[PDB]
């Protein structure tokens, strides 16, 4: 046994959606082990936040249109599957946003909660042409794992069956893209050991660090069934 | 013979799954099989999936 | 996060050298994450003479 760690070494933030990090060193094989095992869980088990449920004041339905308004409903809902929002405290937050006037109605105009960041203020949401028209919705975020659609949660709970309440798809999963990078790393005198440089690319927040530390946990948690249990 | 009709028009979002017919424009026909996880597609260099 | 554990079910030893393992429930796709990684391990990594 010639055990070796690796410890993360930079953290190279291009932009708050894309980074790079380099790790080092990795025995000899164990580049490609880690970096396909791991970019397999960042793709898929990593948790986020999405927009879950809408409720705008005068639509029955997503199919119907709204007066003053230049996108019907469902074009809508598109964007909002798209909208970047952090949540610190809660896992559940309903946002309220009323707007008026000739605007493209854009992130910012949501009244932010105490411990809810909107990470892209300029995402744009509605496009108002009529000046008198207002348009006034209460935006669910939850927050969650994965892609939950809306026909796998409309045969579930549905306890309460509100007419009004629009149930769309939310991506939790934050991370975009993901590629494993292998070079040499000539540290000492080894030279056979590299370096595992891994470039995410993830919407707003999810920080690339905690992200790491995530989906290694997500690893390590599973690996205690071989070792704990035989 | 008829004294009253009433007319409901429904609305279905259908989303692709295995089964469903698709084609490219060169009379290549095709079933879907199977809808494979992202994490198992075949990505370039590059880190884009196909 | 909803931590899916596995459990190690089914440990069939046809010979002292020879052994089926089946392991159930594995979240999806870990099947092949954690199949492959433990593989080349144990094939590449694992020390002896």
């Amino acid at each position: 046994t010639e055990f070796l760690k690796p410890r993360l070494v930079d953290i190279e933030q291009v932009s708050s959606t894309h980074a790079k990090v380099t790790l080092e060193p990795l025995e000899r094989g164990f580049g490609h082990t880690l970096g396909n095992a791991l970019r397999r869980i960042l793709l898929s088990s990593m948790p986020g936040c999405a927009v879950t449920e809408v409720e705008i004041d005068g639509v029955l339905h997503e199919y119907s249109t709204k007066e003053g308004v230049q996108e019907d409903i469902l074009e809508i809902l598109l964007n909002l599957k798209g909208l970047a929002v952090r949540v610190q405290g809660k896992d559940e937050v309903i946002l309220t946003l009323n707007k008026s006037g000739i605007g493209p109605v854009t992130a910012a105009d949501i009244t932010h909660d105490g411990d809810v960041e909107i990470v892209k203020p300029q995402h744009v949401i509605c496009h108002l042409t009529d000046e008198n028209a207002s348009i006034s919705m209460r935006i669910k975020v939850q927050r969650g794992r994965g892609y939950v659609p809306a026909s796998t949660r409309i045969h579930s709970e549905e306890d309460e069956r509100p007419i009004g309440r629009l149930l769309v798809d939310a991506c939790y999963s934050p991370v975009e893209r993901i590629a494993y990078n292998v070079e040499a790393a000539r540290v000492e005198q080894r030279t056979d050991l590299d370096k595992l440089v891994i470039e995410m690319e993830t919407n707003g927040t999810i920080d690339p660090e905690e992200a790491i530390r995530r989906a290694a946990t997500i690893l390590a948690e599973q690996l205690e069934a071989f070792v704990d249990l035989r | 013979g008829v004294l009253k009709i009433v007319k409901v028009y429904l609305a279905v979002k259908r989303r692709i799954q295995p089964g469903d017919k698709m084609a490219g424009r060169h009379g290549n026909k095709g079933v879907i099989s199977k809808i494979n996880p992202i994490e198992d597609m075949p990505y370039d260099e590059n880190g884009t999936p196909v």
